[PDB]
């Protein structure tokens, strides 16, 4: 496990989970009575 | 760390790239500045800034990034 | 239960429906660090006998896409790609048990008006047996191990393999 | 009162009418008598055929409602058009007519709402009304 | 003649027309899984969701970046699965927002209702797709659309 | 050059300062 | 909903109450205008902010004013 | 069958086979130009079809006579098939 390994790691994570997770999170938040 | 030795003939690199999108002759095409891994070349003059201020090997830049996190905090 | 009700109160999306700082999160916690520490010690064992067929073996990117090129111009071995897609197996089980869960397992989302299981507190009754107390105990130590084990191979300067080997006693390899 | 059972103007059917939220949230109703079958056009497109006698309509909106009445005041002369407001309970509501007479002329009954007792000129500055309940009037 | 006012109220905003109520119209509407009578929200779902991934592992397989490579149709199921897993995703989210939780008694407008239809959803569709992925595998007609 | 355990010292720091700006963006939200 | 306010320059035209769309002004009893009549909006949750009132008023600057506030499905004249 | 809401449709199908008749029966008038051949229209479209379907996999090549007599053939007996239905419903 080197560093070299982290952007393959976290770069679809940072671009896919948190966005789909922090959309989802907020479209329940706005929409929410 | 090898840019402040010729600085003004080594391309100064921002940041490394990671994009599933990217083709073989894209990765050929952006791997530069003496790297082995495609990059992207740093328009800011960070490099010359922190050379002028004193900075000289990439210990001292993780100090700084090590220092402004403990300050954000 | 001070924490947990200041939690309830701080975040009660989370807290109604379990998740957060909750007995339902800790038991499903407990429960995935149990099953990480058997698939560390499973792994431990492959790769000392090398049972991994080409282990050392870079994915090549004309097949694999660049997916298969790593952060810094390096390739992901055939190695950590079939431990990644062991991950994936259960990581499907995963998502259809949450979506769509066994009428007689426990529910990772709770109903809104679900009662919280009693917090335990420092240790819960010592029910020996396949009982929710002892599923709680060994959850608990496990995660304790967990982290245990990162900071004794980051520590020390041993992998976490090779940490878990000594721990053992060399019988994994 | 509104009676559900006056006729409608045998409409041949458009994609203005009302939709759900008319079932969900309110449904305006419009009531008129006239003393022969004229033709005449939908506030939500095409034309329709009024019936010598009384004619029920629904409608989706109040603006809807009163176009049509003015249409039949102008147009026509047809002025006893009552406008009411159907909620899903049933709660049917008078509207339009609702002193009897129609706003603009002026009736005796009537409380001033809204009403400044001076110019617009005298109007507050928001530095006067900022970080205090007062109002700009 | 053919067109007329819906359920015979003319202010309604539709019209009656052959597409919209026509006896072959309203058997196939009333046919489908979304609206047949007796199917419980779970077994909609599970017919929707097997009809849905079987086709989405078509154009992942043959359009996709991997599809002049050995690995074309296990990529493509691949992609069909995390396409199904982030359309459950809307669906559970959707069932939380818009369905209070009232009971209905399971109608597909209810939270438990939808719950069940989201759950069988992403049961069937991934049930699919590894059905189209195994038929695709072990069929040449199927993976070389019959050339 | 910068080594991995440089890396994880950083990640730590990093962490801490993202409880902190949550911690800062629940005070500010009340 | 829309505040919609009258003041004493009002001239009793009734060119306002004629001018909406809806029905929200009316006109009531005065003594401060030749024509004893001064407009009113009591019915301002049917505003939906048109300003037609404002266009058909004859006094330097209007004696009816529409301020646009909070919106409303009637406000914001949605039939759907 | 109801076409519409609570409108009846008969739906003969003998209605089609006078339309299909009407438009085949004038195309069996022949031709000596080359895409006819010599034949008619619904005696070349028989052809065609007989001589790519002895090669079945292989769609007729642009071209080929078969796409041109498919269009106008089809085209004629659709525009009768209109004219018959009009003629049965409206005139029958
Ligand atoms: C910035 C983040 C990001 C990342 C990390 C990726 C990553 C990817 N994109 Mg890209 N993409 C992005 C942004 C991103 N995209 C954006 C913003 C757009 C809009 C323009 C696109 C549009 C796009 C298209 C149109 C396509 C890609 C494709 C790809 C793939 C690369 C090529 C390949 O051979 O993979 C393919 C090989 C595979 C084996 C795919 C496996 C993918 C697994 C199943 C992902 C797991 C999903 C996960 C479970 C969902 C969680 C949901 C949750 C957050 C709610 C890869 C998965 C290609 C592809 O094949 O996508 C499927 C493709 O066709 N992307
Ligand atoms: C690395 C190991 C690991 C693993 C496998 C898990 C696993 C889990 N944790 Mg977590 N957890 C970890 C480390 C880990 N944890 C650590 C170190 C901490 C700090 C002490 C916590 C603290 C913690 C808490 C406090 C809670 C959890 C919970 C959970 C559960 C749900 C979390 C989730 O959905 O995240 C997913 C995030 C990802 C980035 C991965 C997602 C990948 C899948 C394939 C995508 C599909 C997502 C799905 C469709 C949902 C989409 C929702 C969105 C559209 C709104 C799950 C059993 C919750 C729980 O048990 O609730 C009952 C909970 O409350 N964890
Ligand atoms: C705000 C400064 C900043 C920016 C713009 C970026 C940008 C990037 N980083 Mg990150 N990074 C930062 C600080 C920053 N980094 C710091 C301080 C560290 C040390 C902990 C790292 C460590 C790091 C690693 C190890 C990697 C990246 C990677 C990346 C790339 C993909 C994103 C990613 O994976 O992030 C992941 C980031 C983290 C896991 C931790 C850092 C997160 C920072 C502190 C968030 C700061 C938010 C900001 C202050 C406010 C947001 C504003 C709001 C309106 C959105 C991208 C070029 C990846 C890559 O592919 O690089 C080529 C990669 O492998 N970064
Ligand atoms: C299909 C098109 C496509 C897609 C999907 C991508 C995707 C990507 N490219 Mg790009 N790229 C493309 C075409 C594409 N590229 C082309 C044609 C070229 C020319 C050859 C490049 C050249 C290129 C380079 C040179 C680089 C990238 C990089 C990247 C990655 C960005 C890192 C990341 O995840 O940051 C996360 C995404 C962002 C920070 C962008 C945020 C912008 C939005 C609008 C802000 C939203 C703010 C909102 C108000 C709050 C957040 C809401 C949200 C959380 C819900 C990502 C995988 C970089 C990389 O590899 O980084 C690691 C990089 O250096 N690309
Ligand atoms: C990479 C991260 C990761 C990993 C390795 C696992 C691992 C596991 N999860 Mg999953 N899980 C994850 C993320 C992950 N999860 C996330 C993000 C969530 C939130 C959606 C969940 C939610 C979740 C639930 C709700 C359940 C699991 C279950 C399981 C198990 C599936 C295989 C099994 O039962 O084998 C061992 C059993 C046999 C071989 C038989 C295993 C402990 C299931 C479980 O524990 O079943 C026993 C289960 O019920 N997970
Ligand atoms: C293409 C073939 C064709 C054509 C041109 C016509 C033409 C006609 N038919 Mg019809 N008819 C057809 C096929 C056709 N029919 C078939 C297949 C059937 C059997 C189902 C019938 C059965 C039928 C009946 C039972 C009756 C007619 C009658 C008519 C007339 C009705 C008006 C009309 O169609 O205007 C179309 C005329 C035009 C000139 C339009 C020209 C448009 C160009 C091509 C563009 C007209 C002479 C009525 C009649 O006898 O009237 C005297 C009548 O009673 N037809
Ligand atoms: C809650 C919806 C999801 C929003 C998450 C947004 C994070 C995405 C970046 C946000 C950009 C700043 C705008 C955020 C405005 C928040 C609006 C709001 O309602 O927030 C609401 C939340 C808090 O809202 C909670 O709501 C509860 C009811 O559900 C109760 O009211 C709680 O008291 C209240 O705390 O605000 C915050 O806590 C925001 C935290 C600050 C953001 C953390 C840093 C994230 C940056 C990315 C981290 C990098 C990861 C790698
Ligand atoms: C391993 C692994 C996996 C995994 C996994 C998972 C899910 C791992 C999850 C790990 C988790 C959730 C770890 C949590 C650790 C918490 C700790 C150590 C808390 C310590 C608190 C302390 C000391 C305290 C205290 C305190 C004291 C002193 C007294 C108190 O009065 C006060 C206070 C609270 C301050 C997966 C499944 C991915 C598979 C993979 O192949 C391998
Ligand atoms: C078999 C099986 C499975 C299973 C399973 C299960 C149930 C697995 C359970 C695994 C468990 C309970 C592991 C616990 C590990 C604990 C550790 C490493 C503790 C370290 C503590 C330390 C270092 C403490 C230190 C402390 C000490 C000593 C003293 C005090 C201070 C300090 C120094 C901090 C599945 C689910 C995978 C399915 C499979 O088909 C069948
Ligand atoms: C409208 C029109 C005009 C011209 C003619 C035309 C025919 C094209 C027509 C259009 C037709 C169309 C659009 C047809 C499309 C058909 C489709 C998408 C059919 C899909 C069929 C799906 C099938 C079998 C799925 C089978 C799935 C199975 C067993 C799954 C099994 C499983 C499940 C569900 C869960 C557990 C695992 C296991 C046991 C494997
Ligand atoms: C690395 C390592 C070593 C051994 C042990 C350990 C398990 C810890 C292991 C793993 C560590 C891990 C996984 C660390 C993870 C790092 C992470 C999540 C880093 C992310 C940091 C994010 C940061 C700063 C974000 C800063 C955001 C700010 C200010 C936002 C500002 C704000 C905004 C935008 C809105 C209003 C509120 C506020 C706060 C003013
Ligand atoms: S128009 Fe202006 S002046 Fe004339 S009545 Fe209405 S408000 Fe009074
Ligand atoms: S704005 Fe339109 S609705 Fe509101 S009062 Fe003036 S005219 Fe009547």
């Amino acid at each position: 496990m080197t560093a070299a390994y982290l952007p393959s790691i976290l770069v679809p994570l940072i671009g896919l989970i948190f966005p789909g997770f922090v959309m989802g999170f907020a479209f329940i938040y706005i929409e929410q009575e | 760390e090898q840019w402040v030795l010729n600085p003004l003939k080594v391309k100064p690199v921002a940041h490394a790239i990671w994009d599933p999108h990217f083709g073989q002759p894209a990765v050929k095409a952006f791997t530069k500045g003496g790297v082995f891994y495609p990059v992207n070349i740093a328009t800011s003059g960070v490099y010359h800034w922190w050379y002028t201020i004193g900075m000289r090997t990439n210990n001292d830049l993780y100090a700084g990034s090590l220092f402004l996190l403990f300050l954000s905090g | 239960t001070n924490a947990i009700e200041e939690f309830a109160e701080s975040a009660p999306e989370l807290a109604s429906r379990g998740l957060g700082v909750t007995t339902n999160a800790e038991r499903w916690n407990g429960r995935h660090a149990m099953f990480g520490i058997f698939a560390i010690v499973m792994t431990a064992y492959f790769k000392g006998h090398g049972l991994i067929p080409d282990a050392e073996k870079i994915l090549d990117v004309n097949q694999w896409g660049p997916l298969a090129s790593a952060g810094q111009g390096q390739g992901i071995t055939n190695e950590r790609a079939i431990i990644l897609i062991a991950h994936v197996h259960v990581l499907v089980v995963s998502v259809l048990a949450a979506f769509a869960p066994f009428q007689f397992q426990d529910t990772l989302v709770k109903e809104k008006g679900y009662t919280p299981e009693a917090p335990a507190g420092i240790i819960p009754p010592f029910k020996t047996g396949l009982t929710p107390e002892a599923e709680l105990i060994n959850g608990r130590l496990a995660m304790l191990g967990v982290i245990s084990i990162i900071m004794a191979s980051i520590f020390t300067g041993n992998s976490v393999i090779d940490v878990v080997n000594l721990g053992l006693g060399k019988i994994l390899f | 009162t509104l009676n559900l059972q006056i006729p409608s103007p045998t409409f041949e059917g458009s994609t203005g009418g009302w939709l759900r939220a008319a079932e969900v949230e309110e449904k305006y109703a419009i009531t008129w008598t006239s003393g022969k079958e004229q033709v005449f056009e939908m506030p939500t497109g095409g034309a329709a055929i009024m019936r010598k006698g009384e004619n029920l309509l629904y409608l989706a909106r109040k603006e809807q409602c009163l176009a049509l009445g003015t249409q039949l005041k102008t147009g026509f002369k047809i002025t006893d058009y009552k406008i009411y407001r159907i909620f899903p309970s049933g709660e049917v509501q008078y509207l339009h007519p609702k002193d009897g007479v129609f706003p603009e002329k002026v009736n005796a009954g009537r409380i001033g709402v809204g009403n400044v007792s001076h110019s617009i000129g005298k109007n507050l500055n928001p530095s006067q009304i900022k970080f205090t309940n007062k109002s700009f009037n | 003649q053919f067109v007329k006012p819906y359920n015979d109220d003319p202010f309604v905003g539709n019209l009656a027309t052959p597409v919209s109520t026509s006896s072959f119209t309203r058997s196939f509407l009333s046919n489908l899984p979304a609206y047949r009578s007796g199917l419980s929200p779970l077994l909609r779902g599970l017919e929707i969701g097997m009809t849905h991934g079987y086709f989405l592992v078509g154009p992942f397989y043959k359009l996709g970046p991997l599809r002049n490579s050995d690995v074309a149709l296990i990529s493509g199921l691949f992609s069909s699965i995390g396409l199904i897993i982030i359309l459950a995703a809307c669906l559970a989210i959707y069932g939380v927002v818009s369905f209070n939780e009232d009971d209905n008694t399971d109608s597909l407008q209810t939270s438990r209702g939808w719950k069940q239809f989201t759950s069988g959803w992403l049961v069937g569709s991934i049930g699919g797709a590894s059905f189209a992925y195994i038929l695709i595998s072990n069929i040449v007609f199927l993976q070389t659309s019959g050339l | 050059m910068i080594s991995d355990t440089q890396i994880f010292v950083a990640l730590i720091l990093a962490l801490v300062s993202l409880v902190l700006a949550i911690r800062l963006g629940t005070a500010l939200y009340q | 909903s829309h505040a919609v306010k009258v003041y004493d320059t009002c001239i009793g035209c009734t060119q306002c109450v004629r001018a909406c769309p809806c029905d929200v002004l009316e006109m009531v009893s005065w003594d401060g205008c030749k024509a004893g009549q001064i407009a009113s909006a009591p019915r301002t949750e049917d505003c939906i902010g048109c300003k037609r009132c404002e266009t058909a008023c004859p006094t330097d600057f209007l004696s009816v004013r529409v301020y646009l506030g909070g919106e409303t499905t009637r406000s914001m004249g949605l039939a759907y | 069958f109801e076409i519409s809401d609570g409108v009846e449709f008969d739906l003969n199908p003998l209605v089609l086979a006078i339309s299909f008749l009407g438009w085949s029966l004038p195309g069996l008038l022949p031709s000596n130009i080359p895409l006819y051949g010599g034949k008619g229209l619904t005696t070349a479209l028989f052809a065609e079809i007989g001589e790519h379907l002895q090669t079945f996999p292989a769609p007729p090549p642009i071209g080929d006579p078969f796409w041109v007599i498919l269009f106008i053939w089809h085209s004629g007996l659709f525009a009768t098939m209109i004219f018959g239905t009009i003629g049965y419903n409206g005139y029958g």
